[PDB]
RNA sequence: AUUGACGGAAGGGCACCACCAGGAGUGGAGCCUGCGGCUUAAUUUGACUCAACACGGGAAACCUCACCCGGCCCGGACACGGACAGGAUUGACAGAUUGAUAGCUCUUUCUCGAUUCCGUGGGUGGUGGUGCAUGGCCGUUCUUAGUUGGUGGAGCGAUUUGUCUGGUUAAUUCCGAUAACGAACGAGACUCUGGCAUGCUAACUAGUUACGCGACCCCCGAGCGGUCGGCGUCCCCCAACUUCUUAGAGGGACAAGUGGCGUUCAGCCACCCGAGAUUGAGCAAUAACAGGUCUGUGAUGCCCUUAGAUGUCCGGGGCUGCACGCGCGCUACACUGACUGGCUCAGCGUGUGCCUACCCUACGCCGGCAGGCGCGGGUAACCCGUUGAACCCCAUUCGUGAUGGGGAUCGGGGAUUGCAAUUAUUCCCCAUGAACGAGGAAUUCCCAGUAAGUGCGGGUCAUAAGCUUGCGUUGAUUAAGUCCCUGCCCUUUGUACACAC
């Protein structure tokens, strides 16, 4: 199916909004960060959340995605 | 001095492994040659019954099962020292069986 | 009175809960009816893992 | 029912000595496990306790093909006057507490 | 010694002993708030720990009833005399115990009380005792001579998966009445609490909990302290 | 403040036995036996102040469980 | 006017309990087994489309047993009254009698010693009735995606928005549009299991590798030669180690990386690296159904019966009866085979029992076989056991013939279990040798270690599997789609329906 559910997406979004300064586009370092900063009860949910976090950080670079509010708004002086 | 063998049996892995850890740590603190935990093959006892009390339905079955885990510890020490290695807060679902080099 | 031999068969064995002679489970030394087993399984220690 | 007086005296003596009486619902067991030395059938234990329960001298419980009987405070006085016991002898359960 | 038995038969026999002892105590100490039994093996004695709400009636009159229970347990299960001691202990919180609450609802129904006020009272007590959710289902001949089932829910109640084995405790009981038998199902969802006896330790497996970031005042110009 | 709440006490239990029970941990200051009004026995509660907040903090983990007079007693702050 | 249900309405979606492409079939034959009918003393009975019919764990010789024939027993508490140590009343050897060595009944008299007997009330027991009085459990709708509050918007409400045009997904799974926003149950997550680790923790109840001893083979004189499930290094070094085995902790996979499509969104397709890019199950919502079970229960209401008993025990019979009609299956119709011999490989898992009698078996000796007699191991990673399984593989015979295919039916004999084998329990040997030449109309189940072939354990079990439940072994054809058929779900639409035409 490969369709991530609401728990994965909502958790990923809150993780990004609170810890944007510590996530790159690297699934393994993201996985380690999300296992340090969150309390995820399993390892499959940890991996799915880190995967969606990686996929979203690969979209933050190409414009503000609808749903995430971060400090990146300030640097848009234009 | 004998070849004392402690056999620990349980239905859950957590308490069994923690009792094994306590015994090994207590025995290592008092300088014993401890041949550590040997793990025998877990026995799975399986009973498959019909779900229904009557004899009507879609013929579905119920698969109950119970695992039994077994651990061994080999000490080479006098009896009175193993009498204080053991007797330290054995968990409920664990059962020990000392064999003092003879039946 | 109780003259007939009852050393084997369904007559010899009965459930240890209800004394019913049908559906008896003798495996591992239970001697329990299938329904009584299905009721007391969790108390005995038979979890339903799969 | 009809049982020898020795059997009834033995059953009552054991019941008053402990204060409890356990039996198995099996009318064909030839000897009761606790009274085997006096050779009483299980049926006599079951029916003597039935005759005691209907008069209100024992409380009865039943679980998993086994009867349990406790000796009430009327049964104590009854069996004390029946067995001709001096009123100092006490059942094991009642009044044998320990500080 | 002469008695030796395979580990399979031994574990099944131990489970059967615990099941029969629990059934006997459930029938015997029903109106005393009996919740559970725990058999603890010690080198000198065998301790049967009875969990009850009203442990003073379990103890009896100056210890009489606990002595009678000890005597029947010894005489039925064939323990050596003096090797089995029965202790009673009070359950910590009564609201988070489905067996105690099912028995409470049972005895409230045995006395003359209406089924709806009794279920609402039990449900309100369970919810006020810290439960995340509760469900009480009473089925039987409630209104007339055509049976129906009335359920009363308040709060969260999970049903499926593995968490329903440690976050939910259920209890089924019967109530013999003049016109029939009533069935009482009570199930309570315990609250999460780390390092506590109120409920489970491990959280629900789909409850991510992000730790709040510390306030991070940023630096302006590099500085270093030579301590 | 040396607060000890003994629970699950027996009817036989009086001030003296609680005294002799907590005496191997030291000296006492104030026993409080929650007796029944107009009826001479306990209601299942005892409030103990041990004149020092440290040895009571040792005895809470000591006299826990213990099965006194066929009643397992739960002690708490 | 609203909510449900229905329409021999109109649009979308989904499913090998639906189809398409196919595989194996079933339906045809013989037999095993369940149901109906018929017969009978009785042939106990529940259930009838899926959701009845190898189902009641239901493979019934006795028991089970509920049915039929016949005969004992009270295991009729307790209360009241009567009779009673001048005996209330229990047992009983002999003859008859009986199926009986039931003192059941009769003659005969002994014995027992307040426990009983007899009337009235009241118990108790019941695989008796009612599952359309019920509890629990189970099945089904439906394992499909469905269900419901809080606040806010819309109305006198009932109701309704959320819960949606569309895209996507296994999924009311998400993304988007947007009077909704934020949530809950179900789905997912979760638990068990399968696949990976020469990394960690360890092991004479698992082994490997070295070393030593021994047997055998070549050889010229041969060898850091080859074979060894032969022995030993467990007397503590006089060897180390964990690859294989076991099982703990962690790690590991996330559509993560690269292209392409897509509203550059959720996602989909392909590929690299990888053990693995969809392992298989368990659990499983709100509402229901006069679904099944009173024959699982010391779960249970009411009714029936209760001593010439529908309690209970014993003896015998029956469930199995046989012109016939169905359902689940097993064996086959042969040469891609049968027969004879030879050679080589498994994985689950069980094993001496409270009452309870009944375990798995190595090795030796008799017998042609089933079997018998000795003797030892095992309460089990210790013994059976390196579980020498079958199909398969290698050679021989046969030769397209109802044949050396098939093994029904039937005759004779020998053993085992049991207290008892006839209406054949099961097993073995010789003999007989039927239909059946690939099965009409219809119809089932299924997509990867899957179908199918092939054996082995468990349950039942004193005796026993053509059943079921698991396990490995050899191992594919076809497909990566659709709404045509059969059903479900949603939306619009009509209603004189709300116990749903
Ligand atoms: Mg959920
Ligand atoms: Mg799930
Ligand atoms: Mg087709
Ligand atoms: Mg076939
Ligand atoms: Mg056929
Ligand atoms: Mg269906
Ligand atoms: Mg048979
Ligand atoms: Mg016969
Ligand atoms: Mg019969
Ligand atoms: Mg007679
Ligand atoms: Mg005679
Ligand atoms: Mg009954
Ligand atoms: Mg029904
Ligand atoms: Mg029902
Ligand atoms: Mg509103
Ligand atoms: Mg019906
Ligand atoms: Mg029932
Ligand atoms: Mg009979
Ligand atoms: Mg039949
Ligand atoms: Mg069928
Ligand atoms: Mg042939
Ligand atoms: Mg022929
Ligand atoms: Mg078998
Ligand atoms: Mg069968
Ligand atoms: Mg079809």
């Amino acid at each position: 199916g490969r369709v991530r559910t609401k728990t994965v997406k909502k958790a990923a979004r809150v993780i990004i909004e609170k810890y944007y300064t510590r996530l790159g586009n690297d699934f393994h370092t993201n996985k380690r960060v999300c296992e340090e900063i969150a309390i995820i009860p399993s390892k499959k949910l940890r991996n799915k959340i880190a995967g969606y976090v990686t996929h979203l950080m690969k979209r933050i670079q190409r414009g503000p995605v609808r749903g995430i509010s971060i400090k990146l708004q300030e640097e848009e002086r234009e | 001095i004998h070849r004392i063998r402690i056999t620990l049996t349980s239905r859950n892995v957590k308490s069994l492994e923690k009792v094994c850890a306590d015994l090994i740590r207590g025995a290592k603190e008092k300088n014993l040659k401890v041949k550590g935990p040997v793990r025998m093959p877990t026995k799975t006892l399986r009973i498959t019954t019909r779900k229904t009390p009557c004899g009507e339905g879609s013929k579905t079955w119920d698969r109950f099962q119970m695992r039994i885990h077994k651990r061994l510890i080999d000490l080479h020490s006098p009896s009175e020292i193993v009498k204080q290695i053991t007797s330290i807060s054995i968990e409920p679902g664990v059962e020990v069986e000392v064999t003092i080099a003879d039946a | 009175y109780w003259s007939h031999p009852r050393k084997f068969g369904q007559g010899s064995r009965s459930c240890r809960v209800c004394s019913n002679r049908h559906g008896l489970i003798r495996k591992y030394g239970l001697n329990m009816c299938r329904q009584c087993f299905r009721q007391y399984a969790k108390d005995i220690g038979f979890i339903k893992l799969d | 029912m009809l049982m020898p007086k020795k059997n009834r005296i033995a059953i009552y003596e054991l019941l008053f000595k402990e204060g409890v009486m356990v039996a198995k619902k099996d009318v064909h067991m030839p000897k009761h496990p606790e009274l085997a030395d006096k050779n009483v059938p299980n049926l006599h234990v079951m029916k003597a306790m039935q005759s005691l329960k209907s008069r209100g001298y024992v409380k009865e419980q039943f679980a998993w093909r086994h009867f349990y009987w406790y000796l009430t405070n009327e049964g104590i006085q009854y069996l004390r006057d029946y067995l001709h016991l001096p009123p100092e002898i006490v059942p094991a359960t009642l009044r044998r507490s320990r500080p | 010694m002469a008695v030796q038995i395979s580990k399979k038969r031994k574990f099944v026999a131990d489970g059967i002993f615990k099941a029969e002892l629990n059934e006997f105590l459930t029938r015997e100490l029903a109106e005393d708030g009996y919740s559970g039994v725990e058999v603890r093996v010690t080198p000198t004695r065998t301790e049967i720990i009875i969990l009850a709400t009203r442990t003073q009636n379990v103890l009896g009159e100056k210890g009489r009833r606990i002595r009678e229970l000890t005597a029947v347990v010894q005489k039925r299960f064939g323990f050596p005399e003096g090797s089995v001691e029965l202790y009673a202990e009070k359950v910590a919180t009564r609201g988070l115990c489905a067996i105690a609450q099912a028995e409470s609802l049972r005895y409230k129904l045995l006395g003359g009380l209406a089924v709806r006020r009794a279920c609402y009272g039990v449900l309100r007590f369970i919810m006020e005792s810290g439960a995340k959710g509760c469900e009480v289902v009473v089925s039987g001949k409630l209104r007339g001579q055509r049976a129906k089932s009335m359920k009363f829910v308040d709060g969260l109640m999970i049903h499926s998966g593995d968490p329903v084995n440690y976050y939910v405790d259920t209890a089924v009981r019967h109530v013999l009445l003049r016109q029939g038998v009533l069935g009482i199902k009570v199930k309570i969802m315990l609250p999460w609490d780390p390092t506590g006896k109120i409920g489970p330790k491990k959280p629900l497996p789909d409850h991510v909990s992000i730790v709040e970031p510390k306030d991070e005042i940023l630096p302006t110009t590099p500085i270093s302290e030579q301590k | 403040n040396a607060t000890i709440r003994v629970t699950n006490l027996s009817e036989d239990t009086r001030e003296t036995d609680l005294q002799e029970l907590f005496r191997p941990f030291g000296s006492i200051s104030r026993i409080y036996l929650a007796k029944d009004k107009t009826t001479g026995q306990s209601k299942g509660f005892a409030f103990i102040s041990f004149h020092r907040r440290e040895d009571a903090a040792r005895a809470i983990a000591g006299v826990s469980g213990f099965g006194y007079d066929h009643l397992i007693l739960n002690v708490e702050w």
